[PDB]
């Protein structure tokens, strides 16, 4: 139904703001923020949200503790002065699914429509995305399983609309733009293959594990298509890529060409004026 | 940007009415860095939009 | 914006609802926006400003506008209200006044100091904590980068072979452009040497065009990494 | 000894405090011991996105630096005229202190463009760094007048010029009438 | 066979299958007319070269040659990482 | 006056339309709900009321507040399902009690039991020991009866009750055509 969201950094700022105004307690639970956005278009867009207080028990997970007149009176003022936006889902800033978040889920399965879930995380040490669109849909399985609710992941992107962008850029001045050429391609360059690496030293270890030490179905099947499509890559042998390496050696040959010939000329003015300049300001400078 | 103030008369109180585009007429004193006996009036010279201080005479 | 615009009941509500979550904190000022005929405050403004001043002394006044605001400055300010028997004594007895030549960056010539007289204002500085700044950080950076980050290189990889090769003979056509351009200038150096007259340089143009040349030399090593592994 | 304690404390995320390792590594570093700390120094002079650690930089390297007059200068040249104000004001800081006491004339000459900018910073600072070498010298030795005219023309200028500008023009003028030519500094 | 020389031929379908050579093109007409595979031969002399099915059942030989492929791509692509990211690094940053 | 917050655990099993006793007496209990937030009204209009039943899936019909006047109409809709759960009806109230906006309101929770207890004694002295460990005045109201009604929440009851002078009392109804009304109104908890 949805192919992808729109979360804007202001609530994950409000998130920062759900480490501030903590106050020090011990708790540090997966405070859930009452998530707000525009379902109206097919892709979703987060604008803005604000939090709710909530507890659960140290020993059970079943036990938690919403409002409905909080989200009926912040959400009233909030429609009260701006309208536009709507009740669209929620989010936990822990960085584990528990069993409870079903139920959890399931208020704002009633009292809003089909609402998505979004896991982040408390500490911003992850290097990758810290949002993930888990969308709130049940799926019939082929083992025969019974139906619940099961957690999709939708693909995102962190956009910025207009003047958030000014007001980030303006508090950093450390970020750099997009600056194609040597360095901002290079630098994806250098730590791209880290970046694939820690994903996926950090997905087949644990995976491994729960190889050995796993039951409970991890869904078996999806190793299955996971692993095949792995073995859609047989170390290719080349013998028709060769050519494909002709091609981009010999634009690389072009890249020879222009870069020799073009930094060839560029060596004009400065073998003119090192002498023109040089010996006239000397043989005046007497 | 700024405007295009044109002097048709010099004022001895050094405070020069300027004949400005429609709605204006604006009588004003100019910078402090510039003399106001240099301006000469029937002249068109460059006049900021808001503050009212002379540039320079223009041709 | 009117004192009869502040709903009290509304405010205190909402006050109090902040006050059973984690919100302590009482008001410290009351803002607005001023879009089109710039950041100076009317006499509505001065006289609620004058009522809303009598509970706090401070009471901050702070006006936005990103109307006429370009998007590379958000240059926002902070406005003071000066005491009106304060006009016999010098007019602001604020010491250490060193960040003033910062506050001398509001110097537009009609409403800083076109109206600066009974109304004045107050420097700006930041805070950011280290969650803010890796959070933000890697939030920008992760805007700028991709899921997986491995994704979209292959793409232009292999973009250098069916889009950029266009790109490449079209850069040909500029260099060479430039070139004819080129042709005609060792007469001109043969003849002058004294002076220049033209604002075009010629150079540091096609050193871009070489920068943008050289995504093929990058990223063919790319590939051979994705060949490789 | 505190080469970790600064070193660790030149990694803080507090801009305050990363000023003031480099002004607690002057006063462990004085004398010129240390070819080290002018590397980080300057690396975090020219590095560091916050002006306040780049105007709080040159100073320590006065502070190491000040027994040899003439090399500061000629490595303070750039930064006479840098990028922002403040490498400026704080490079006015660093000719006020190395060339302190002195007659070198290599701060001085610099001080021609340093005394007419549109920054009141640098316009102040070049009054302070120009207070601080004139004391104890006399007009037949070196051309001075210049800088006397200059260093003259700002409490008759006070009226179009900046009201920061002219508290330390007259505070500089202070300077050379301190103690009634009398008494100086050392350092 | 995973890799190394993926490309097979029809004596060993036929010998799993006590066929004639006159009915495997009936054969691997049949098995692309279910769809479980896409393979496509481009040979003139016999010869059968494949492409995509599913697994779908279980293989703990291929769980552990899974293992085995998956560490080794992991070890090549952290042993490139490093040998790049060392001197690019000192030079680049 | 009194400053506190009354929070209240109601049945929705099947159990509460039985022929044998008040005709739907979920109505007459409810109506208690009634004359009791009203006399709570009378006594301290501030004090707060939250409303949750004892099913599998807890829902907080609605948050601590003193007005009643959408109570009264959260208090149908009752949706007769389920049929009970001990120890997420504590949990769900006792540990709900810190959201609450006046914190000078005491700590006070009833709860109108229709089922038997499907806990044991085990988790009966945990829970007894949890809630005279967090010190609430709870006061235990048990409707209808198939086996006996108190054999071990009797001692569930003292080992929840400490503070001798004026803590805690227990509501044991006996059967009757008698309302609950003014027999639960007979203790000094409607007072």
């Amino acid at each position: 139904a949805v192919q992808k969201v729109v979360v804007h950094p202001l609530v994950l700022l409000s998130v920062v703001d759900h480490f501030n105004r903590i106050g020090k307690v011990g708790n540090q639970k997966r405070v859930v923020g009452v998530l707000l956005g525009s379902w109206q278009k097919k892709v979703l867009d987060v604008s803005n949200s604000f939090a709710v207080p909530f507890d659960e028990d140290d020993k059970d997970d079943s036990v938690w503790f919403l409002d409905h007149d909080y989200l009926e009176n912040m959400y009233g003022m909030f429609k009260k002065v701006n309208a536009r936006e709507r009740i669209v889902g929620w989010y936990h800033t822990g960085p584990k699914l528990h069993k409870n978040d079903i139920a959890i889920n399931e208020l704002m399965k009633r009292y809003c429509p089909n609402s998505v879930l979004v896991i982040i995380d408390v500490k911003p040490k992850d290097l990758g995305l810290p949002t993930e669109a888990y969308i709130s849909v049940e799926e019939v399985h082929d083992d025969g399983t019974p139906t619940s609710k099961t957690f999709e992941h939708v693909t995102s992107e962190i956009g910025a609309e207009e003047a958030e962008e000014v007001g980030v850029e303006h508090l950093l001045r450390d970020i750099k733009d997009t600056t194609v050429g040597t360095l901002s391609q290079r630098i994806t360059n250098q730590v791209h293959g880290l970046k694939g690496l820690n994903s996926k030293l950090l997905d087949i270890r644990s995976y491994l594990e729960k190889v050995a030490t796993g039951k409970l179905p991890i869904n078996h099947q999806i190793i299955y298509q996971l692993q095949d499509v792995f073995n859609l890559l047989p170390d290719v042998s080349l013998q028709e890529f060769v050519k494909a390496f002709y091609l981009k050696t010999n634009d690389q040959m072009v890249v020879v060409y222009l870069a020799s010939l073009i930094r060839s000329v560029v060596a004009l003015h400065n073998l003119i004026n090192n002498k023109i300049a040089n010996r006239d300001a000397e043989k005046k400078e007497g | 940007g700024s405007y295009v103030g044109e002097v048709v008369r010099a004022m001895d109180k050094k405070k020069v009415l300027v004949k400005v585009h429609p709605e204006g007429k604006f009588v004003v004193d100019v910078d402090k860095n510039i003399d106001i006996n240099d301006v000469t009036p029937n002249c068109r010279v460059a006049l900021r939009n808001d503050s009212y201080t002379l540039h320079k005479i223009l041709p | 914006v009117s004192v009869e615009a502040v709903d009290p009941v509304f405010q205190a509500k909402m006050l109090d609802m902040l006050k059973q979550t984690g919100r302590p904190e009482m008001v410290v000022g009351w803002y607005h926006s001023h879009p089109g005929f710039g950041c100076w405050l009317s006499g509505v403004d001065i006289n609620t400003q004058q009522s809303f001043e009598a509970l706090s002394e401070r009471a901050v006044a702070v006006v936005v506008d990103p109307i006429q605001s370009v998007k590379g400055k958000v240059v926002i300010d902070a406005f003071r209200l000066i005491n009106a028997n304060m006009m016999v004594l010098g007019h602001e007895p604020r010491q250490t006044t060193s960040n003033l030549g910062h506050l001398n960056k509001p110097s537009i010539q009609a409403l800083i100091h076109g109206l600066n007289r009974h109304y004045y204002s107050i420097t700006i500085n930041y805070r950011k904590n280290e969650l803010e700044q890796k959070m933000l950080l890697n939030l920008h950076k992760k805007s700028w980068m991709e899921g997986l980050t491995l994704q979209d290189y292959s793409e232009h990889c292999k973009h250098n072979e069916s889009v950029v090769k266009e790109m490449l003979e079209l850069a040909k056509n500029y260099n060479k452009a430039v070139e004819e351009e080129d042709k005609m200038t060792p007469e001109q150096l043969a003849i002058k040497n004294v002076g220049k007259q033209d604002p075009k340089r010629h150079l540091e143009e096609h050193v871009d065009v070489l920068m943008t040349s050289n995504i093929v030399q990058c990223l063919a090593a790319m590939l051979d990494t994705v060949v490789f592994k | 000894e505190a080469d970790a304690l600064i070193e660790s404390l030149c990694r803080d995320k507090d801009p305050i405090l990363r000023r003031s390792g480099m002004y607690t590594v002057a006063m462990a570093y004085c004398g010129s011991g240390n070819n080290k700390a002018i590397r980080r120094l300057l690396h975090v002079a020219v590095s560091d996105v916050n002006d306040d650690v780049r105007r709080a930089a040159v100073e320590s390297l006065g502070f190491i630096l000040f027994r040899t007059p003439e090399q500061c200068p000629s490595v303070v040249s750039l930064l006479s005229e840098s990028y922002n104000p403040h490498v400026r004001y704080g490079a006015a800081m660093a000719l006020g202190i190395c060339c302190a006491g002195t007659g070198n004339k290599e701060a001085i000459n610099l001080l021609e463009p340093m005394t007419n900018d549109p920054v009141n910073y640098v316009r102040q600072g070049a009054l302070i760094a120009s207070a601080l070498i004139m004391i104890q010298q006399t007009e037949i030795t070196c051309p001075k007048v210049n800088q006397f005219r200059q260093l003259y023309s700002k409490v008759i200028n006070d009226k179009h010029d900046d009201v920061m500008a002219k508290f330390g023009a007259i505070l500089a003028q202070g300077i050379l009438d301190a103690g009634g030519h009398n008494v100086t500094i050392s350092l | 066979r995973p890799a190394n020389h993926r490309q097979l031929t029809f004596e060993e379908i036929a010998k799993s299958a006590k066929i004639t050579v006159n009915e495997v093109e009936l054969l691997v007409m049949k098995a692309l007319s279910v769809g479980l595979v896409k393979g496509s031969i481009d040979e003139v002399d016999k010869r059968v070269h494949m492409t995509w099915v599913q697994p779908r059942v279980l293989d703990l030989q291929q769980i552990k040659g899974m293992k085995d492929r998956l560490e080794f791509w992991c070890t090549d692509v952290k042993s490139m990482e490093m040998l790049v990211e060392h001197q690019a690094h000192d030079i680049l940053t | 006056m009194v400053l506190e917050s009354t929070m209240v655990c109601v049945d929705n099993s099947e159990y509460m339309r039985n022929g044998d006793f008040l005709p739907t007496r979920l109505q007459a209990q409810q109506d208690a709900v009634n004359i009791v937030c009203h006399s709570k009204t009378r006594s301290n209009p501030e004090n707060n009321v939250g409303l949750i039943t004892l099913a599998n899936d807890c829902e907080v019909l609605t948050t601590l507040t003193p007005d009643t006047g959408r109570i009264l109409s959260k208090l149908h809709t009752v949706q007769p399902k389920g049929k009970i759960t001990f120890c997420t009806g504590i949990r769900v109230a006792h540990l709900a009690l810190k959201h609450r906006q006046g914190k000078n309101h005491k700590m006070r929770i009833i709860a109108f039991v229709g089922s038997p207890v499907e806990d044991n004694e085990k988790d009966l002295v945990k829970l007894a020991k949890r809630l005279k460990k967090e010190k609430v005045n709870v006061d235990i109201i048990n409707f209808g009866e198939e086996e006996v009604n108190t054999e071990k929440l009797t001692a569930f009851v003292n080992t929840l009750n400490g503070k001798d002078g004026t803590g805690s009392h227990l509501v044991t109804v006996p059967p009757g055509p008698s309302l609950a009304d003014a027999l639960i109104s007979s203790p000094i908890l409607a007072g």
